[PDB]
């Protein structure tokens, strides 16, 4: 899904067919350099784009006075009780008005959706 | 001419006293905003 860069000249790999072994391989067009391929995946498209936006959540939103907490939905981690919350905060989301929850308090930063 | 020489008699006005309800219906007007407040809030959560 991702891209490799090569060991060489430091540039972008490109997905190369191996005629005699048949092993997909990744060999950069700049120079002869070829690694061999782990994930055997080149393109990966995901039209619903379903991507888990707790992952593109940052702890430190936690910090914000302008956003609203709540005291009823406590922490999984550190069971602590306050907590921030606040919606999609994206575009092209489809049809989603789902909270999204951070636990505040210091060095916890976690996340979760209910 | 002739209506207008009639309300020279009977007036016409505005004021204060027109803008003001009873305070039964502000009372039921506070009740209803109250009412509709608290089904957006019940719509929002269900959203949540
Ligand atoms: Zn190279
Ligand atoms: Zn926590």
């Amino acid at each position: 899904v991702g891209i490799r860069f090569c060991q060489e000249c430091n540039n972008m790999l490109y997905p190369k067919e191996d005629k005699e072994n048949r092993i997909l391989l990744y060999a950069c067009r700049n120079c002869d350099y070829q690694q061999e391929a782990d994930n055997s995946c080149i393109y990966v498209n995901k039209i619903t784009h379903e991507v888990d936006e707790l992952t593109q959540i940052i702890a430190d939103v936690s910090q914000d006075p302008t956003l609203p907490r709540t005291e009823d939905h406590p922490c999984q981690k550190c069971g602590h009780k306050e907590a921030v919350f606040f919606q999609s905060h994206s575009a092209r989301a489809e049809d989603a008005m789902r909270l999204y929850y951070v636990c505040t308090a210091p060095h916890c930063g976690h996340r979760w959706t209910e | 001419t002739v209506i207008n020489n009639w309300l020279l008699i009977e007036g016409h006005t505005i004021g204060i006293g027109d803008s003001i309800a009873d305070s039964k219906t502000y009372q039921d007007i506070q009740n209803t905003i109250k009412k509709a407040k608290q089904d957006v809030i019940e719509v929002i959560e269900k959203a949540h």
